[PDB]
């Protein structure tokens, strides 16, 4: 998504990116519908 | 905690 919002490192093939309620951000999981506190692009807590 | 799973965060 060049240009077009996306000003950040890419999810993975089965990943996304949310906000919760909790005050961070996690990393939704397609490859399983899941979702984590840390980042799989490299693997630290978001 | 929190952490949404793959069910709620999906607005």
């Amino acid at each position: 998504g060049p240009l077009g919002s996306g000003e950040e490192e890419p999810l993975p093939p089965r990943w996304s990116m949310q906000v919760a309620p909790n005050g961070r951000t996690f990393f939704i999981d397609h490859a399983s519908r899941r979702t984590t506190w840390i980042d799989p692009r490299n693997g630290r807590a978001s | 905690t929190g952490l949404p799973s793959y069910d709620e965060a999906l607005h």
